[PDB]
RNA sequence: AGCUAGUAGGUGGGGUAACGGCUCACCUAGGCGACGAUCCCUAGCUGGUCUGAGAGGAUGACCAGCCACACUGGAACUGAGACACGGUCCAGACUCCUACGGGAGGCAGCAGUGGGGAAUAUUGCACAAUGGGCGCAAGCCUGAUGCAGCCAUGCCGCGUGU
RNA sequence: CCGCAGAAGAAGCACCGGCUAACUCCGUGCCAGCAGCCGCGGUAAUACGGAGGGUGCAAGCGUUAAUCGGAAUUACUGGGCGUAAAGCGCACGCAGGCGGUUUGUUAAGUCAGAUGUGAAAUCCCCGGGCUCAACCUGGGAACUGCAUCUGAUACUGGCAAG
RNA sequence: GGGGCUGAUUCUGGAUUCGACGGGAUUUGCGAAACCCAAGGUGCAUGCCGAGGGGCGGUUGGCCUCGUAAAAAGCCGCAAAAAAUAGUCGC
């Protein structure tokens, strides 16, 4: 189902829909068996239509031994005109933050299940960053040795 | 490796790349045979005439076999156009002579089996006359060329007459062929075209020397697909015999030291140092013609991707042109940069052949070298 | 493989009378030599431990033209050999010819010295040698062959030379370009600029 | 955790260049073993080398002494000196040649080739010096050896400049 | 070795947050990515990729493979067993280990002296020659071992007395 | 070097791929580049030059310029006596 572990136990999904994305013949072919790589894939904001972002390509064994079959490569999401400008509003002012999720089948088109998640807060680093400055001020401390 | 062999008698190549199971390797063998007696696949025999020295090969007729007949027509100097006085001119027929004439071969013998399998005396010369006008028409000499016939299998049954008419051909084939041009004047070069593995030996590589000579015991190196190595050469040989130097122009075999049979592949050269560095993107002049030069007719765009024929093998390579060219439609005599995957050692002037689909589309010149 | 590149710079990270180089054009502080100040100037980020010791041995070490190996077998020896280690160190780096012929005046810089050595501009008892690293014994005679009498080379040198103090060991004449080495010079005659038993202890690590 | 009955010993013969169950006939029923017998796995040993202040630990790269081996196994002869490293016989595998009547072979020697591997050499020159064996001796030969080639594989030194 | 034109023909690798010698910027934004550990990287990374600049070695630099050391972390020199790992559930007892006090006698353990020996090679010390070195070589010591001859009788032990 | 073989989905005998790429039928809610005239006035006007001219030093008969008679002026600037940053901040 490609739950996407990761926005499973962080941020619960909250709002998606169906559609397919554009893709090249060497990074297709494999998602119809189903081998792929979208673990909180990082959507971001593009001119056209934010263009898929994060997840890469599966690392099936449809290598030309170059590369697997492209390290960077466009990844578009479709959306005719209903979230470019309410997207980017979103991402600036709400903290819901859209990421794809599974890649369900039409048994043809690879489609692009994106969730549209929210923004959740860090861990309380407030021990660690002293940690930090109490090394490194024991590091700079060690002046009056001879 | 046990006969010591004398430079005289220039080294000559003579290809039959006739029809396919009409006598070329019955009509080689005839041939070595009748020579042997009065005078004392890519099956390479060699035959000393009074004149010169040849070594005769029998290239594959098979339309399949063109990768490497492609190399074996190169690596010919003249060409023995073998084919049935009974059936005439084929398609396959004008297949190897569209090629002979694509990769450069100037003199070419036709010679006619199966002469007493008619009992007539106008068949013959009707089938003559439409192999000339053929050749005629197809852009290769005229009644200016030896054209023989007689029977292949005949010549090595027991006779006169066929075996002094074999030597008649023998003595026109090295009349017509003169003393060829050899380019001994720039260093060492020598593409491969097969390997062998000789237990207690090593491994020799095959080919044509390009340019330049090869002493016992040089250094040289190997360039080419994914590789630039360096080695040396330790017993220069040529056709199972001993010899002392290796000039241009005739096909011999090196033999090198610390070289793995699945490290060296068919394609590479065998250089003097520091002298061509193997490239994978270079600008080159191509020659097409609008529609009657092997040039496909739909205006095609970018994105071809066509084999770049060389002196040893091919590649699939991409194209791109300057500004100033939407199309890149028949009818290219401009300048374009190729890119391709396998580098291989070239230099300027270098004329590469542009196949697709199994047929040529057009001719290239390089012309700079990008790396 | 004799060290080449900056020189100021070189003497600078470090910060010290090490030695300058032979011609001399605004040799001072005009405003950024070896303690810059203006805006910037960090100098010393004051190491604890062991860091000293590194910049002695590598200061030591640009001083005398040696390398890491080359100067870790001469500690070996020292440790081997009796006495104090550092001063029997020292003694070796002195003993080194390229140092002779700089103290002797011969070598404008201690990389000029070790120049002419190796271009056979020094000669020992009668017999050339091209060799910075050769050992001087007491009671000997080092002579300068009379192809490079004729060196602005060592003309510039010479002059330079007589600016300094002299050694307690060596005695040189230039009208004949000769001079005798008598003894091995010991810690007090030599700079107190550097500490030896640090060095000691960080090849003892 | 038991092993062994030619096994422990003696009496005589034979055998060995010499002692001796080495072997034979008889008699005695012992011998070995908890300090590890018997059996299984692994392993060339030593001088040495590395790491260590030391006791210790690892290992046997180069070289030297000794042992064993020469496709696997068995056996004997010549020869003072072998169960023989470029002597002989035979069983087995492999390879090669044959005229299909029948024969040859064992690079763990120098090189060199195929395979394995992370990975390692030239099918060189010479008896010029030492040594080796043969010979009145000059003199023969020696892949021992010495020199040569490649590799930065390790140590040392010098140089790219003042 | 002598002459010949000209520096003219000859520098790279690793690292730069603490261990450890070395600081700034740009971009990505638990993503891409570094690493031996601690541990980084969630818009401001001296830690990631690049750039600038510094440091450590240098015709050699880093990763990996194996031994020891630090590991007193198999500890005899030189650990511990109530709660961290560790006193058998308890008792008897053989082989085994040790053993109260005094005398005499044996020389076994132990100690001393002397001899031969510990191949050469190699470590080390004093010197010498290769431009010093690497390397080679002379002499010396050492190789703490082993066996033999003679003494010592305090201790452990054999024997005889209490 | 050649032969066989795998290069999606039931060898797809159709996907607007709702959104990607050159641009487009249809009506227009648009002005010259989506689509022409100059239907309100406005001649100092449709429409052309071999061509000749600034404040210290040069000039691309002109990116300045004339109704082309030969004149009213732009672009570079610090080198000299110039406004040289009065030579190097004697600025
Ligand atoms: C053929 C592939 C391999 C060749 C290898 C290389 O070819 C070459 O690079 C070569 C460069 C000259 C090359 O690229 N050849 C490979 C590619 C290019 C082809 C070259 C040559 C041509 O010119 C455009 C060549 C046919 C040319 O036509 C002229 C006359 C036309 C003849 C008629 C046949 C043709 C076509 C035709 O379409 C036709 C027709 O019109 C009527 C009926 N039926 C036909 O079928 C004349 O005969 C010239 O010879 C060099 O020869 C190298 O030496 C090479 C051997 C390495
Ligand atoms: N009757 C006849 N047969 C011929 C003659 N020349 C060749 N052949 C036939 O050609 C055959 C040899 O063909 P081959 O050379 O092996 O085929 P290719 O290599 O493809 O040309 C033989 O079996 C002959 O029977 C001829 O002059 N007369
Ligand atoms: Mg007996
Ligand atoms: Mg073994
Ligand atoms: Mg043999
Ligand atoms: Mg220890
Ligand atoms: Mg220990
Ligand atoms: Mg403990
Ligand atoms: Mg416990
Ligand atoms: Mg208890
Ligand atoms: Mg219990």
């Amino acid at each position: 189902i490609a739950l996407n572990k990761r926005a499973r136990h962080e941020y619960f999904i909250e709002e998606e829909f169906e559609a397919g994305l554009a893709l090249q013949g060497w990074e297709v072919k494999s998602l119809r068996a189903g081998k792929a790589n979208i673990s909180d894939s990082y959507v971001l904001l593009r001119d056209g239509e934010a263009f898929l972002f994060g997840a890469n390509i599966t690392p099936m064994a449809v290598a030309s031994t170059h590369v697997v079959c492209d390290p960077t490569r466009t990844r578009k999401l479709l959306l005719n005109q209903r979230e470019l400008d309410s997207l980017y509003g979103r991402v600036n002012r709400e903290g819901y933050t859209v990421v794809a999720l599974s890649l369900y089948w039409k048994n043809a088109w690879c489609k692009v299940k994106i969730g549209v998640a929210k923004g959740k807060k860090q861990h309380d680093k407030r021990s660690d960053i002293k940690e930090r400055e109490w090394q490194v001020d024991k590091a700079r401390i060690m002046k009056n040795a001879h | 490796s046990k006969e010591k062999f004398e430079r005289t008698k220039p080294h000559v190549n003579v290809g039959t790349i006739g029809h396919v199971d009409h006598g070329k390797t019955t009509l080689t063998a005839a041939i070595t045979t009748v020579l042997a007696k009065t005078y004392g696949n890519t099956s390479h025999v060699e035959y000393d005439t009074p004149t010169r020295h040849y070594a005769h090969v029998d290239c594959p007729g098979h339309a399949d076999y063109v990768k490497n007949m492609i190399t074996g027509a190169a690596q010919m100097d003249g060409a023995i156009l073998v084919v049935a006085a009974t059936d005439g001119p084929m398609p396959q027929t004008r297949e190897h002579i569209l090629l002979g004439r694509q990769v450069g071969v100037p003199y070419i013998i036709v010679f006619l089996n199966k002469c007493d399998m008619v009992d007539d005396e106008e068949l013959l010369e009707l089938v003559e006359m439409e192999v000339r006008e053929l050749l005629s028409q197809y852009d290769f000499p005229g009644d200016d060329t030896p054209i023989v016939r007689g029977s292949a299998l005949k010549a090595l049954e027991g006779d006169a007459e066929w075996e002094a008419k074999i030597l008649e051909l023998a003595g026109f084939l090295d009349s017509y062929i003169p003393e060829p041009e050899r380019a001994i004047d720039k260093p060492f070069l020598l593409p491969i075209e097969d390997v062998f593995s000789i237990s207690g030996r090593g491994t020799v590589v095959t080919g044509r020397v390009e340019r330049g000579i090869i002493k016992v015991g040089e250094e040289v190196e190997i360039v080419g697909i994914k590789e630039t190595q360096k080695s040396t050469c330790t017993g220069v040989e040529m056709f199972r015999k001993l010899l002392d130097e290796g000039r241009a122009g005739e096909n011999v075999g090196v033999l090198l030291r610390g070289i793995k049979r699945e490290e060296i592949e068919r394609g590479q050269v065998l250089a003097k140092p520091g002298t061509i560095k193997p490239h994978t993107k270079f600008e080159s002049e191509v020659y097409i013609l609008s529609k009657d030069e092997g040039g496909r007719h739909t205006p095609f765009f970018k994105g071809y991707r066509p084999q770049f024929y060389f002196r040893t093998t091919d590649v699939t390579g991409t194209i791109e042109l300057p500004e100033g060219v939407e199309m890149v439609m028949p009818g290219d005599n401009i300048k374009m940069v190729v890119t391709l995957i396998h580098p291989i050692a070239m230099d300027d002037g270098l004329r590469f052949a542009i196949r697709e689909g199994g047929r040529t589309v057009g001719a290239g010149v390089v012309a700079k070298v990008l790396s | 493989a004799r060290y080449l590149g900056p020189k100021l710079k070189l003497s600078r990270r470090e910060g010290t009378d090490l030695f300058l180089k032979s011609g001399v054009r605004a040799i001072d502080t005009k405003c950024k030599i070896e303690q810059a100040p203006g805006q910037h100037g960090a100098r010393k980020p004051r190491l604890s431990d062991y860091g000293v010791q590194l910049r002695e041995k590598q200061k030591v070490r640009r001083i005398y033209g040696v390398l890491e190996r080359q100067f870790r077998n001469y500690y070996k020896e020292a440790a081997r050999l009796k006495g104090n280690t550092g001063e029997n160190l020292l003694a070796l780096l002195e003993g080194r010819l390229d140092n002779v012929v700089y103290r002797m005046g011969f070598g404008a810089t201690r990389a000029e010295a070790r120049q002419l050595v190796s271009h056979k501009a020094i000669m020992v008892n009668g017999r050339v040698v091209n060799i910075a690293s050769y050992q001087v014994s007491p009671n000997d005679v080092v002579s300068i062959r009379e192809k490079a009498k004729k060196q602005s080379r060592v003309k510039a040198a010479l002059e330079l030379a007589e600016q300094r103090e002299k050694p307690t060991w060596l005695e040189v004449d230039a009208g004949k370009m000769e001079g005798t080495f008598k003894r091995k010079p010991e810690r007090s005659d030599l700079s107190a600029d550097i500490n030896e038993h640090l060095i000691v202890e960080l090849y003892s690590k």
